[PDB]
């Protein structure tokens, strides 16, 4: 019994962790793709753009 | 068996956060790099 209450004390705590770095995670996501896409329609304008002329 | 099985499917789902953010930043900045020079170019051009 002790050892099944110290292992949900391990797996409440590996939980929280788990749980709580993986919301940063989530936070810190997308900004880099968002500038990333925005600058590769930028430069597929002028690539556009260059070809008609 | 609890804790190991929702602990591997955090692993797994913050890898696959890890793998969607990681090298995009690379990307971001080497494009921005490219609209540097890209910049340059039409500005040299524009002022020929």
């Amino acid at each position: 019994k002790q050892k099944s209450d110290e292992w949900a004390k391990k797996v409440e705590t590996c939980r929280e962790q788990l749980q709580e770095e993986i919301d940063r995670l989530t936070v810190e996501k997308e900004k880099k793709q968002e500038e990333l896409r925005e600058l590769r329609e930028r430069d597929q304008k002028e690539q556009e753009e260059k070809d008609r002329r | 068996e609890s804790y190991d099985a929702l602990m591997k499917d955090q692993h797994q789902k913050k890898q696959e956060i890890e793998e969607e953010l990681a090298k995009i930043i690379e990307e971001v900045d080497t494009l921005k790099q490219l609209f540097k020079e890209i910049d340059e170019e039409k500005q040299r051009e524009r002022e020929l």
